[PDB]
Order: C-alpha cells, then sequence, then structure tokens
C-alpha cells in the first residue's frame, strides 16, 4: 500500500505547506515498517525523480524550502541500499557546490552527511565528481583569508563538515596524490584573526581544519611551514574557553601531533616553552574538567624533550607542576604521573648542573620539600580515609578499592622519587663528595623519615574475595606478597647513601619514633635490617639503637609486645655484629 | 637579643629564636612577646623579610597559646591587611621557582583562621577564601577546607543562621570594594550551604531576600558571571530541595513567571546562548527540581524534557543523568492524562533520529535503561530499542560503550518480561535472545587471550541467558547453528583458538539443558 499511497499523494505546488509534511510522515512510517525485496528498489527508483523535481524549485529562511530540505534529510536517513546510489550521488554533488560560505541554511550540512554515508560503498567511477569537490575545497581554503578579512567589526559551519568529510573520504580509498594538494592547502591555511560568536565560529572552523591537519601523525610530509603551525598554536591560546567539547577535541588533536619525535624537537624553542600548564592549555575561567588530558600531554611532551631545556625553563616548569601535584581535586593517577615526571627530571637537572654554575641544588631541595609535604599529606589523610571504613573481623566500594590501589602505587612512586632526589642533591654543588648536609636539609630529612614511616603503613589493608576491605593483623611474619618489601628497602637505601654523621643525627633524633612505628607496624622492621646490612651505615645505626634500648630495658617487663619488639631488635643487632664483626 | 633587626634578619639567629620559642619550656619567652603585640606592627609592612619573620613568630605564639586571639585586634588589623593585599599575592605568585619564605601563606592562613574561629568576623572569614579554592595552594588548602567543611557546619550558625546569611549577602558591598567576580563571590556560597544542608534537614526572610537581591543576571549585568552562575544554580536547586519547602517557597515563588527563579533559569537554558554546558545543564537541573515539587505550569515539563533529551550530545552525562533521575518520575505522575502523549513524544524524538547520532543514541539508551520501572506499560516502544541494540552489537565495539550498553539493554527487556509474566513482540524477542547468544560468545574475542578484563561481563551475559530461559519465552528461541559452527570450527585452524570456544561450549551446555527440558531440539543438532 505504501507505494500507491505515496504515489497518489504526488503534489508539486498545489499544497506546499502541509502536504509535503504529510508525505514525510508517510515515508517515515514506510521506513519504520519492514519492506520486502519486491518493494525495495522500485521505491527508490521512484523517489529519485521526486527528489529531483523537488530540489529543482526552491533553492534565516523559514519557508517550505525548510520542509523540503527536511524531506531530503529523511530520504538521506533512509540508507536502504547501494544499487540506487548513483543518481543520488549526482544530485547531491550538484546541490553541494552552490551557495556555500554564505548565510545559507543547513542544506549543505546534510549534503556532506549524505556524501559521507555515500562513499562507504567504495564506488570507483565517482572519483571525478569528488575530485571536483576537492577542487572546490582547494578554492574555499584559499578563500578563507579573504572571508575573514572582509568581515570586520564595522553559518560558518560549512568548513568543519567539509573537512571531516574530506578526512573520512581520504581515509577509505586508495592512497593518491590528492593528499599532497591538501597539504599545500594546509600551507595556505588561515592564521590571522553576536558577530563575535561568528568570529569564534571561524576560530572553531580553523580548529577543525587543524584536526584534519592531524595527518602530521601519519606518513611523512615535507613540513616547511613551521610559521603556520606556530600561528595555529597561538590561535589555540586565543580560542574560547566556554566551549568544552571543542577545546577537548583541540587538545586531543594537539597531543596527537606531539606524539611523534620529528615534531617534539620544534616545540621547546617556541616562545621559550613558556606556554606550558599556565592557563593556556585549559579553560581560562569557564571549566577545567579536561585538565587530566592536558596535564598528561604536557608531561609526555616535557619528558620526551627534557634533554634540551635551560635552567629557567625547567625551573618554571617545576614551579607550575608542584602546584598541581598537591591539588586534591585531581585523581591520584595524575599525582603519580607528576611524581614520575619530577623524579625523571631530577636526573637531567643534576646532569645539567655542570653548566651555568649549577643552581640546581636550590630547585632540587625545593622539590624534595614538596615531596615530603605530599608524603605527610597522604600519611595524614589517605590513611584516615581507609581506616574510617575498615570492616573489623570480616558499587562505591569497587572504586574505593581502585583508589586504595592508586594510593599504594603513589607511596611507592614517592619513595622512588625521594631516593632519586637524595641521589641528586648529594651529587651537585666546587663540589665535594659526600658533603655534610646543612641544618636545613637535615631537619627536612628528619621530618621526611618521620612522615614516610607513616605513609608506608598503607600496605596494611587487603582486598577480600567479596569486595570489602580488610585490615591486616599486627604481626604475622609473612612476605607481604613482595609488594612493599622493595618499597621499604628503597626507603632505607634513601638514607644508606647520605653522609654518615648526618645519618647519625637524623636517627639519633628519630630512633624512638622508629621503634614506636615498628611496634605499631611490624613491616617496618626490615628498614632497620637494611640499615644494619648496608656497610658504612650499619655501625652508626646499631650504636644508636643499642644506646636507645639500654635505657628502655625495664619496659620489657610491663607488656609482651614491646618486649618482643626489643628482642627482635637485639637479634638484628647481633646478626649485624656477626656480619660486620 | 633576638628581636634586633640586625640579628632577626640573619637566618641563623632567626631559626635559633624560632626553635627556642617552639620549645615546651618557652612559656616565659612567649609571654614577653604576647605582652607587646605592637612590636609585630612595625614589621608587618630592601627589608621585606621582617614581614615573614613576624608572621612566623605570630604563628608559633598562636599555636602555643590558642587563646591570645581576642587581645590582638590591632595585630589582625595588619595581619589580615597583608593577607588581602594584592602586593602580597603578586609578590608570592609571580616568582616562586626557588624563592625563600615558602611557608608564609600556610602560617598566615592558620593564624587568621585561629583568630576568626574565636570571634565570628564575617569579612575575615569570607576573605579567607582567597586561598581556600582559588589563588595559591601549597599545603594551604586542606587546613582551612576541612575546617570550613566539618567544623563550620557544626556549631557556627546554631543560633543566627538567618542573620549570618544576611551578613554574607550584605558582604557584596565590602566585597565589591576589592573583589567583583566569582574568584571570591562564588566561593562564599560553599561555607554557607554546608550548614544550610546540615541544618536543612527557621529563616523565612532570607528566602525572600535571596530572590529579589540576586535578580536574574544580578545587577542586570550578565557579562561578569562565569562560574558564579553554576554555584547560584546549585544553591537554588538545593534550596528548593531541602531547606525551604513549599511552605516557604510558594510565598515568593508565586511570581515564578516574573524575575524569580523560573525566569532566572528558563531563558538561558532555552536559547542557544550560554554555550558553556555546565551552566546550561545546571539550569536544566534547577527547572527539573522545581517541576518535581511544585510549579505545574502549562506543559512546560515536556519542553524541558525535550530540551534535555536533544541536548545531551557529548559530555553532559552527569548533569543530565541527575536531572532525569529527579524529573523522570515527576512528569508521568503529573501527566496522568498525557501518559500516551508523553510516550508518543518520546517515540517521535526517537524516530526523528534518522541520522542515528551514535553518542546521542547511546545516551538515550542509557537513560531508558536506568529507569526500567517507568517503561513496562509501553511495550510498543521495545521494537525501536531492540533494532538499535541489534546494530549496536554488530559494530566493532573496541570501545566500552557500545556492546556493554547493548547487553545491559538486553537485561532491561529480560527484567521487563520477568515483571510482565510475573506481574510482547515474539519475533523481536526471539531475535533479542539470539543476539544475547551471539554477543555473549562474541565479546569473549574482543579481549586478548589472557591477562585482561572482559570475561566477567561475558559471564554475566551467560547468566542473563541462563535466566532468560526460565520464563516461558524460551520455546521460540532459535538455534544459532551457523555461528556456533563457525566459532568452534576455528579450532580446525590452529590460529585464534582462544577460550572464546570454551564460552561457546558453556552456551552449548545451556542449550543442552534446554533440550533436556524439551527434547525437540534433537532434530536441530544436525549442524
Amino acid at each position: 500500500k505504501k507505494y500507491l499511497q505515496f504515489v497518489a499523494a504526488l503534489t508539486d505546488v498545489n499544497t506546499p505547506d502541509e502536504t509535503k509534511l504529510k508525505m514525510m510522515q508517510e515515508v517515515s512510517e514506510n521506513f519504520e515498517n519492514v519492506t520486502s525485496s519486491p518493494q525495495y528498489s522500485t521505491f527508490l527508483e521512484h523517489i529519485i525523480p521526486r527528489f529531483l523535481t523537488f530540489l529543482q524549485d526552491g533553492e534565516l529562511q523559514e519557508k517550505p524550502a525548510q520542509q523540503l530540505r527536511k524531506l531530503v534529510l529523511e530520504i538521506i536517513h533512509r540508507i536502504p541500499t547501494n544499487e540506487h546510489l548513483r543518481p543520488h550521488t549526482k544530485n547531491v554533488l550538484s546541490v553541494m557546490f552552490r551557495f556555500l560560505e554564505t548565510e545559507n541554511e543547513e542544506n549543505v550540512l546534510i549534503c556532506l552527511r549524505i556524501i559521507i554515508e555515500l562513499h562507504k560503498q567504495f564506488r570507483p567511477p565517482i572519483t571525478q565528481e569528488i575530485h571536483h569537490f576537492l577542487d572546490f575545497v582547494k578554492q574555499i581554503y584559499k578563500e578563507l583569508p579573504k572571508v575573514v578579512n572582509r568581515y570586520f567589526e564595522n553559518t560558518h559551519s560549512i568548513i568543519p563538515r567539509g573537512s571531516l568529510s574530506l578526512k573520512v573520504l581520504a581515509e577509505l580509498p586508495i592512497i593518491v596524490v590528492l593528499m599532497y594538494q591538501l597539504y599545500k592547502l594546509n600551507i595556505h591555511n588561515v592564521v590571522a584573526e553576536e558577530l563575535y560568536a561568528d568570529f569564534i565560529a571561524a576560530q572553531i572552523k580553523t580548529l577543525s581544519f587543524l584536526a584534519y591537519i592531524i595527518r602530521i601523525y601519519q606518513e611523512l610530509v615535507t613540513k616547511y611551514s613551521q610559521q603556520m603551525v606556530k600561528g595555529m598554536l597561538q590561535l589555540l591560546s586565543n580560542c574560547p574557553a566556554e566551549t568544552a567539547h571543542l577545546r577537548k577535541e583541540l587538545l586531543i588533536a594537539a597531543k596527537h601531533i606531539l606524539t611523534t619525535e620529528l615534531r617534539n624537537q620544534f616545540i621547546p624553542c617556541m616562545d621559550k616553552l613558556f606556554d606550558e600548564s599556565i592557563l593556556i592549555g585549559s579553560g581560562y575561567t569557564a571549566r577545567e574538567t579536561l585538565r587530566p588530558l592536558a596535564y598528561s600531554t604536557l608531561a609526555d611532551l616535557v619528558h620526551h624533550v627534557r634533554q634540551h631545556l635551560p635552567l629557567s625553563d625547567l625551573s618554571l616548569a617545576v614551579q607550575l607542576f608542584a602546584k598541581n601535584i598537591d591539588d586534591e581535586s585531581l585523581p591520584s593517577s595524575i599525582q603519580t604521573m607528576s611524581c614520575k615526571l619530577l623524579l625523571n627530571l631530577v636526573d637531567c637537572i643534576r646532569s645539567k648542573s655542570e653548566q651555568e654554575s649549577g643552581n640546581g641544588r636550590d630547585v632540587l631541595m625545593r622539590m624534595l620539600e614538596v615531596f615530603v609535604l605530599k608524603f605527610h599529606t597522604i600519611a595524614r589523610y589517605q590513611l584516615s580515609a581507609i581506616f574510617k571504613k575498615c570492616k573489623p573481623q570480616s558499587d562505591k566500594e569497587d572504586k574505593q578499592t581502585f583508589q586504595v590501589t592508586d594510593c599504594r602505587s603513589l607511596v611507592k612512586t614517592l619513595v622512588c622519587g625521594v631516593k632519586t632526589i637524595t641521589w641528586g642533591i648529594t651529587s651537585c654543588k666546587q663540589f665535594i663528595p659526600n658533603k655534610q648536609l646543612q641544618p636545613k636539609e637535615t631537619q627536612i630529612y628528619i621530618k621526611l623519615v618521620k612522615y614516610a614511616m607513616q605513609a608506608l603503613d598503607i600496605y596494611q589493608v587487603q582486598i577480600a574475595g567479596n569486595g570489602q576491605t580488610y585490615i591486616r593483623v599486627a604481626n604475622c611474619q609473612t612476605v607481604r606478597m613482595k609488594e612493599e618489601k622493595e618499597v621499604l628497602e628503597h626507603f632505607a637505601g634513601v638514607f644508606t647513601m647520605m653522609n654518615p654523621l648526618t645519618f647519625k643525627e637524623i636517627f639519633q633524633t628519630t630512633v624512638p619514633y622508629m621503634v614506636e612505628r615498628i611496634s605499631k607496624n611490624y613491616a617496618l622492621q626490615i628498614v632497620a635490617n637494611s640499615f644494619l646490612a648496608n656497610p658504612t651505615t650499619s655501625a652508626l645505626f646499631a650504636t644508636i639503637l643499642v644506646e636507645y634500648l639500654l635505657d628502655r630495658l625495664p619496659e620489657m617487663g610491663s607488656n609482651v609486645e614491646l618486649s618482643n619488639l626489643y628482642l627482635k631488635l637485639f637479634k638484628l643487632v647481633f646478626g649485624s655484629v656477626s656480619l660486620f664483626a | 637579643l633576638f628581636m634586633m633587626e640586625a640579628t632577626l634578619n640573619d637566618p641563623q639567629w632567626s631559626r635559633m629564636f624560632m626553635s627556642f620559642l617552639k620549645h615546651k619550656d618557652a612559656r616565659p619567652l612567649r609571654d614577653v612577646l604576647a605582652a607587646n603585640p605592637n612590636r609585630f606592627i612595625t614589621l608587618l609592612l630592601m627589608r621585606l623579610d621582617l614581614q615573614f619573620q613576624a608572621i612566623k613568630i605570630i604563628s608559633i605564639i598562636v599555636k602555643n597559646d590558642d587563646s591570645w586571639l581576642a587581645s590582638q585586634h590591632s595585630l589582625v588589623s595588619q595581619l589580615r591587611r597583608v593577607w588581602v593585599s594584592e602586593n602580597f599575592q603578586e609578590r608570592h605568585r609571580k616568582e616562586n621557582m626557588a624563592a625563600t619564605n615558602w611557608k608564609e601563606p600556610k602560617l598566615l592562613a592558620y593564624c587568621l583562621l585561629n583568630y576568626c574561629k574565636r570571634n565570628y568576623g564575617d569579612i575575615e572569614l569570607l576573605f579567607q577564601l582567597l586561598r581556600a579554592f582559588t589563588g595559591r595552594f601549597l599545603c594551604n588548602m586542606t587546613f582551612l577546607k576541612e575546617y570550613m567543611e566539618e567544623e563550620i557546619p557544626k556549631n557556627y550558625s546554631i543560633a543566627q543562621k538567618r542573620a549570618l546569611f544576611f551578613r554574607f549577602v550584605d558582604f557584596n558591598d565590602p566585597n565589591f570594594g576589592d573583589e567583583l567576580k566569582a574568584k571570591v563571590l562564588q566561593h562564599i556560597l560553599n561555607p554557607a550551604f554546608l550548614y544550610s544542608f546540615e541544618k536543612g534537614e527557621d529563616n523565612p526572610e532570607s528566602i525572600t531576600s535571596v530572590f529579589i537581591t540576586k535578580v536574574l543576571d544580578p545587577e542586570k549585568q550578565a557579562d561578569m558571571l562565569d562560574s558564579l552562575r553554576i554555584y547560584l544554580l546549585q544553591y537554588a536547586t538545593l534550596l528548593v530541595e531541602h531547606a525551604p519547602h513549599h511552605i516557604h517557597d510558594n510565598n515568593k515563588n508565586r511570581n515564578s513567571k516574573l524575575r524569580r527563579l523560573m525566569t532566572f533559569a528558563w531563558p538561558c537554558l532555552l536559547s542557544k546562548a550560554c554555550v558553556d554546558p555546565a551552566c546550561k545543564y545546571s539550569g536544566h537541573l534547577l527547572l527539573a527540581h522545581i517541576i518535581a515539587k511544585f510549579a505545574i505550569h502549562k506543559k512546560i515539563v515536556l519542553q524541558v524534557f525535550h530540551s534535555l533529551l536533544k541536548a545531551h550530545a557529548m559530555e553532559a552525562r552527569a548533569i543530565v543523568r541527575q536531572a532525569m533521575a529527579i524529573l523522570t518520575p515527576a512528569v508521568p505522575a503529573r501527566m496522568e492524562d498525557g501518559h500516551q502523549m508523553l510516550t508518543h513524544w518520546t517515540r517521535k524524538i526517537i524516530v526523528e533520529e534518522g541520522h542515528t547520532v551514535p553518542q546521542l543514541v547511546h545516551i538515550l539508551h542509557l537513560i531508558v535503561q536506568h529507569f526500567k520501572v517507568y517503561y513496562p506499560v509501553r511495550h510498543h516502544l521495545v521494537q525501536h530499542m531492540v533494532s538499535a541494540m541489534q546494530r549496536l552489537g554488530f559494530t566493532p565495539s573496541v570501545t566500552i560503550e557500545q556492546r556493554r550498553l547493548a547487553v545491559d539493554l538486553s537485561e532491561v527487556v529480560i527484567k521487563w518480561e520477568l515483571q510482565r509474566i510475573k506481574d510482547i513482540d515474539k519475533q523481536h524477542t526471539d531475535t533479542v535472545v539470539n543476539f544475547l547468544i551471539r554477543v555473549a560468545c562474541q565479546v569473549n574475542d574482543n579481549t586478548n587471550t589472557a591477562g585482561s578484563p572482559g570475561e566477567v561481563l561475558s559471564r554475566r551475559c551467560v547468566n542473563l541467558l541462563k535466566t532468560a530461559l526460565r520464563p516461558d519465552m524460551w520455546p521460540k528461541s532459535e538455534l544459532k547453528l551457523q555461528w556456533f559452527d563457525k566459532l568452534l570450527m576455528t579450532v580446525e585452524q590452529p590460529n585464534q583458538v582462544n577460550y572464546g570456544n570454551i564460552c561457546t561450549g558453556l552456551e552449548v551446555l545451556s542449550f543442552l539443558l534446554t533440550v533436556l527440558q524439551s527434547p525437540a531440539i534433537l532434530s536441530s543438532f544436525k549442524p
């Protein structure tokens, strides 16, 4: 019935307003109702002449032209098959070329949508008309400068559609030389700059253009246009902050460009690399939820190119990063990535300290300060957060488990970074090997050990087979799955390498807290074992421990816990004496 | 001997004096300083380090005393002065690579908080936000944030909530003298509402004042609101939600159609303006909350529903999901005479999606999936979602969204059939079962051979299949002979012999149980 119903309703101009909408409803019903093979192709063969005669007439308008374009968009939505796709191609590419880059309606948008949905069939012989479309693309891209240069202070959605259409139409077919012409267009790209909303629309047109220029992350091309990409990066900083989705897509396109070696080496020499995590790569005052992606991109960039940055660049980079390392609103993953970046950059700063009279000691100490501050903050808050939900004597809990794991990895990354930093300040600024630390960094290290002996307590929480967290026992004499053994071994290594008579003061001041935490956390006993096993540091630590325990001997008769702790400590002391007689 | 500027500027003697005053037996040393607060005034102004030294000593004194607060008005008159001074902010922000005096802000904020917690100074308490969320943050955030989050909404407004809110509103005048935009004016909305909610579970004049004082686009100047708009919308939402109910709201909201909340939210979220998704969707949520409790207007609820459905394009997930959770049960209950009307409007907006807008379709599918309980009476609308799931599962769902959404949408119809039988299009249900059979044994290959997630969802899909056969929908299920053959015959090709066949074996075992219930399948085991 659909056939004879849609055919009898044939009406050109006798009823322009509502008859076309009724036929649109009828064809929508036809599309929602299944059609058989005998009622499949003839429908389209009849629709095509109808679409032709309806587009022949009626080229901010709200006239029957609108419902005509809507009927066309529905015929597009059909997507029945491909056999009858040839004349529709001609009609579409004929209606595409005219009345573009002007105050035209969305007719061209649905036109590019059907063009995209059309080339999926891989039609060889239609490459000539799409080649003419690419010639029109050449025209409009070269015309863009004049367009923005004619509209001054005294729509705009066609370029993104055309760009994404050309992208999806150049990705599927055989690789041809037309992409090199599109590259030459990227050389002629526009780089200069409610009507302000239209200018921002032009900015996002340029952003979509760049998104198409992402091809720089593909087969190599002759890149002799650094000035154009620099101007585009400037426009990016000039882009609006209210649009979150477009800014996110722009940051993605940027990080994709920065994901190749031949493009990274040209970034640091641009504006002295001052355009880092300062409020350029993120919304100025609108939104900062996409901050993780920008921070990860910047971290990867600075990591790949750290070997070519002077003192000022790395100093201000650390200044900008230490600010976000402490941000509680960011997920702990970003904090771990920033700690990794800092501990990987510490070695580069140390190696570069030979130049420009050094000046690295100050920055290294100032970032060791933020490292110990993060240690203290996590030992103060993360430990409490987990202890306030432990199930003694054993969904949001699934995510709390991942958070606990992120904290368990964060403590390890912090320990490793602190070790690498201790290796740093003791090997730069002339320089004298094993220089005695000054009182400032000595007290900083005292507080560092005092706060890290607590952060290491995160390894006393376990995950059960039902999802609920479980608090570990006080003492079980196990291996702890080997996860934390290396962590506290590196924690001890941090101190095994420093000056002997500074170790002496640090541990003479912190030995009571050490035994206290060991009694409250038996896993820390290996720290003393590592101190006693490392040469050049076992004698001092053993002497301090015995001098502290000889006065606390009567305390072994009161309770059994501290008595056993002191017994194990004396056993370790005797083992060390046997090893370092 | 230590307070001599010549010796007080030296780091060595200053550190020595700090360590001495920090000692436990420094009681008499602290008293001689508490007896002369004017001394610090001469230091709290190249000799700029004396400011930091004085701020450090004051912090030690405050920490060791905890009561020398009411006697230091003349001191805080200069301590707060440097806190709010733009010179301090700039000097400490511009260059902070390796600059000394790094802990000055933390101690300054600490002593300011210690002073303001003994006497309730509104201007000082609100100016404290200069480093609570905005400004500079190096260990300075949490110490004050946790206080304002837990201690403030515990005993602060136990007696004068209304007067305190009026003072915080009158703060606009002194605030505009030094801070004109969200950087402070937006943060002041948090300290008040933690208590407003803690005690929201009493202040009528404040409800009337907030509406008229903060007229739509306050001061008739929309250009200055960037983030304050979102927090004001959240204020209005949680206000119409908990603290003032109809009893207190209807008194002044009778003029909703006027400059009141309704017009404060509707024109911005309706028009294409306010491209910022946050403010637009927060206004949508405010309208949803208003509709949920009162304001039964001339069918504008359907307009809001449509604007929400068509607008959740890319990243509106959280806010639109909350707005639907708050509004989805409101429209049908208050549209009894238009149940069929709203359902047909939903169908319309669904069929007008011929572009298929993959992300929009996924968002709509998730929306209709969350509310399983509100579409049992519209079985007519299952064909569209079933046909959409069929094509969703066929796409290369390397991403997490498509096929997981498809399998949970299949679980949706499973539960629908469960509640229908134990209080449907037969061919489409058979196709749904065949799809659950196909997708269940197809996701096993999406993940690598081993050492990766993706198997728990396959197991839960197998459980869904096991459970879907207990209802009386099993008799017409079709055997996927060709799919099973192709997948398990892969073993003939030693490449790609992953456990996918093992899940296929478990599914063949489930169908073996089915034939154990109905031996008719014996004739279908030929393949």
